[PDB]
RNA sequence: CCAGAAAAGGUGUUGGUUGAUAUAGACAGCAGGAUGGUGGCCAUGGAAGUCGGAAUCCGCUAAGGAGUGUGUAACAACUCAC
């Protein structure tokens, strides 16, 4: 149950952190599970990334400074969803492959815009069954060689604009959306020492 | 075709059964009494609650296994089909009279066998269902909505009893190790320290 | 003919409500138990049947 | 039960000058003032701290139904305080299907006259309440914004403009059509 | 030019039932030339749900199979295949053993949806169950074998 | 006595019994996830978690049911358990 699954949590924090003197205080803000699955199966054998509830971390490190009293320095970096992310392999070559490993999540129909979503003037591949999806938004389609003709750029979403549900489905069904959402590292801990 | 249920309802008469006095008595239509898995050992079924009426009055054959089949189809819902037993604990005897007019009146007045009825006192158990103490909800959730089906006012009480047993559920499994009831179907026998010595040899050997 | 933020403004106020089972009332979406003493603060409620 | 005291504090802002007569308040800043006598609710309120910063209202010996009535109070004087630093402005918008809904301002914001609403010849004319002033709002085709002090009086002229256009002995749930509240916020904002 | 489209057709039989003219027709290229040749190319699936990706070009499409996790366990259940007919209930009782299960968990691992083969042959012999099998005993019974007595890489 | 009421209910309000979970941070409330084998097997014209019958596992996990509901011809889209 779930006291016990507390419990194991922390041996399994606390085995974590006594092999790994090394780690990076990640922020997994609005990132997929399967997003997430991606970055942790890929780098299975060369990181381990662990999250959970912060102020049982909070308790789960002041059950160790008992033992080694550098770690009280994590304690004020803990706020929001961030994680650990373990290794001892790298400073910077697993820091790219964080950085190289985002993927562009679909539009969502609620989530905030960080930027600019919009659609080049283009011939694309739907055909002419499909256009009550731009007559939503009202956008001057033309039919040619049995494909849709969009005839001028649409700004349909701006930056930090809510993503409408009718609005998202043509991000979908033109399978582009530019929401890269991915780990946003902000805090490192190496041996006793914190760097950006 | 019968009259309602609020005429016959309290003990007001003698208990008059169906006997060699008074006959061509219809027959109750409640005929199954226990019913579920009642082909099983004391040993998987322990919890068992009881429908345990508060009022001293009589209850119909017909609310008998209108509330039979009611507690009955809510658990074949629930437990699966073999995951209860059902034992209706009161066979109705009282067999109630009709003095049906047609212009004769009054006079000559002693009824007709019209139904047969169970005269209930207070404190006692009506229905009782034994089941797994997992499912200890659904046997109080099975006898609050047969309730509705009887007159009056009924309580819903699980029993500290080893299901359908007179011994108690803490002491059970503590007297079978100890080898002082044995277990023969839906109840058990209790072995007393009074029988001839070889009886004694025969369950220890 | 309509757009449809509109029509669910208009249906948050027309169509997206409770009603109760006895007395027929309008009840707000998140109701558990009636308004109406009419009814003696009843507990079953339906939601109202959406248009087809 | 009767508990022995329930209070909340309110914390009123700097521009605002808060006053009480008796257990009658005032609340004044920059768009005007507000008073609104509570000579139902049988509490103490206290005007307490030098600077005058916060409002206090207590109660003694309450059960829980007259317990209900501190934070009615609070909220009261909350939105007391609210509508005279930042105004309420209620944004409505008129949803047709098929007939416009023409919606006419008259007497400087006091009177509204609906025409057309389900091509009916008959004419809304729906007074405001005294305090609020309707308006047509521009950069945005079809949308009232009732502005002024007080919400009961803001909120009230709504509903009523709201309530005269309702479609009869047709379905509401197809028939979708009249001024609807649409958006709750403030006159200017912070 | 290179595009791919996915079908999910039925084995052996060639479907009447034509699911490729709605999606090879406004591609151009003709229909039934291709859903007859994706049947005899399956072959020896014979009577199951299969699913085809087809890279379809300016030429041609080229038919191979998907695997499935549930269907190459039922193509090694090896019953007599009814025609057909379609009869009630082939519900699949009989025996795999562990040698082709660890087979198959080399296929899903190389699909490279998994984890490694100790942790692929749980999650696929988890599907024994699923499709209703027996390793002379399922699941259950391969609980505690697979804790501190496996048979793993 | 005796001159009128019941089964059934109530998030009105007041007591009372019993059991839970909660600073290893709960109940709300607003936000972020809600994945893979897999569109699990039977079936069905079509059932992809959501009409049906039995199963109900694993992996990755902070976490997610072979799924609580709204949906769909079937999906999709939303929602809930967690
Ligand atoms: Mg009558
Ligand atoms: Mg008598
Ligand atoms: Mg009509
Ligand atoms: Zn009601």
């Amino acid at each position: 149950d779930r006291a016990t699954w507390k419990s194991n949590y922390f041996l399994k924090i606390i085995q974590l952190l006594d092999d790994y003197p090394k780690c990076f205080i990640v922020g997994a803000d609005n990132v997929g599970s399967k997003q997430m699955q991606q970055i942790r199966m890929s780098l299975r054998g060369k990181a381990v990334v662990l999250m959970g509830k912060n102020t049982m971390m909070r308790k789960a490190i002041r059950g160790h400074l008992e033992n080694n009293p550098a770690l009280e320095k994590l304690l004020p970096h803990i706020r929001g969803n961030v994680g650990f992310v373990f290794t001892k392999e790298d400073l910077t070559e697993i820091r790219d492959m964080l950085l190289a490993n985002k993927v562009p999540a679909a539009a969502r129909a609620g989530a905030i815009a960080p930027c600019e979503v919009t659609v080049p003037a283009q011939n694309t591949g739907l055909g002419p069954e499909k256009t009550s999806f731009f007559q939503a938004l009202g956008i001057t389609t033309k039919i040619s060689r049995g494909t849709i003709e969009i005839l001028s750029d649409v700004q349909l979403i701006k930056t930090g604009d809510k993503v409408g549900a009718s609005e998202a489905t043509l991000l979908n069904m033109l399978n582009i959306s530019p929401f890269s959402f991915g780990l946003i590292i902000q805090q490192v801990f190496d041996n006793g020492s914190i760097y950006n | 075709g019968r009259r309602p249920a609020r005429c016959y309802r309290y003990c007001k008469n003698k208990p008059y059964p169906k006997s060699r006095f008074c006959r061509g008595v219809p027959d109750a239509k409640i005929r199954i009494f226990d019913l579920g898995r009642k082909k099983a050992k004391v040993d998987e079924f322990p919890l068992c609650g009881h429908m345990v009426s508060d009022e001293y009055e009589q209850l119909s054959s017909e609310a008998l296994e209108a509330a039979r089949i009611c507690a009955n189809k809510y658990m074949v819902k629930s437990c699966g089909k073999d995951g209860f037993h059902i034992r209706v604990r009161l066979h109705p005897f009282h067999v109630i009279r009709i003095n049906k007019m047609l212009q004769t009146g009054m006079r000559g007045a002693f009824g007709k066998p019209q139904g047969t009825v169970a005269r209930v006192h207070i404190g006692q158990v009506i229905m009782s269902i034994r089941t797994k103490l997992q499912n200890k909800e659904h046997v109080v959730e099975a006898l609050r909505r047969a309730k509705f089906k009887f007159p009056g006012r009924q309580k819903i009480h699980i029993s500290k009893k080893w299901g359908f047993t007179k011994f108690n559920a803490d002491e059970f499994e503590d007297m079978v190790a100890e080898k002082r009831l044995i277990p023969d179907g839906c109840g058990v026998k209790y072995i007393p320290n009074r029988g001839p010595l070889d009886k004694w040899r025969a369950l220890h050997s | 003919i309509i757009e449809p933020s509109l029509r669910q403004l208009a249906q948050k106020y027309n169509c997206d409500k409770m009603i109760c089972r006895k007395c027929y009332a309008r009840l707000h979406p998140r109701a558990v138990n009636c308004r109406k003493k009419k009814c003696g603060h009843t507990n079953n409620l339906r939601p109202k049947k959406k248009v087809k | 039960m009767k508990t022995i005291l329930s209070n909340q504090t309110v914390d009123i802002p700097e521009n605002v000058d808060i006053s009480l007569k008796g257990r009658t308040v005032i609340v004044k800043g920059p768009r005007g003032t507000l008073r609104r006598d509570f000579n139902h609710i049988n509490v103490e309120l206290s005007l307490l701290g030098k600077k005058k910063k916060r409002l206090r209202v207590d109660k003694w010996w309450g059960n829980r139904k007259e317990l209900a009535t501190v934070r009615t109070i609070c909220s009261h004087v909350q939105n007391m305080i609210k509508g005279v630093t930042l105004g309420f402005r209620y944004k409505m918008r008129s949803v047709y299907a098929h007939f416009p809904i023409n919606v006419v301002i008259q007497e400087n914001g006091s009177l509204v006259e609906i025409r057309n609403f389900l091509g009916e010849k008959y004419i809304r004319r729906v007074r405001m309440r005294p305090g609020v002033a309707c308006s047509v709002s521009q950069a945005q085709k079809d949308e009232l914004v009732l502005e002024g002090n007080d919400i009961e009086l803001v909120s009230n002229s709504a509903a009523l403009i709201q309530q005269a256009t309702t479609v009869k002995n047709k379905d509401i749930r197809k028939f979708l059509d009249g001024i609807y509240v649409s958006e709750k916020g403030t006159v200017q904002q912070a | 030019e290179i595009k791919v489209v996915y079908l999910r057709c039925t084995g052996g039989e060639v479907g009447a039932t034509s699911a490729l003219a709605p999606k090879i027709g406004p591609l151009g290229l003709s229909p039934k030339k291709v859903g007859d040749d994706i049947a005899k190319a399956t072959g020896d699936w014979k009577g199951l749900r299969i699913t085809v990706k087809l890279t379809i070009q300016n030429r041609q499409a080229q038919i191979e199979v998907v695997p499935s996790a549930s269907a190459l366990i039922i193509k090694a259940l090896k019953e007599p295949p009814r025609d057909r007919k379609k009869q009630k209930n082939i519900k699949h009782s009989g025996n795999i053993t562990f040698d082709e299960i660890v087979n198959i968990a080399r296929q899903m691992r190389h699909r490279s949806l998994a984890r490694e083969l100790s942790g692929t042959i749980k999650e696929i012999l988890g599907t024994a169950q699923s499709v209703g099998c027996n390793v002379d005993g399922r699941h259950p019974h391969d609980i505690i074998d697979d804790i501190n007595s496996g048979a793993v890489e």
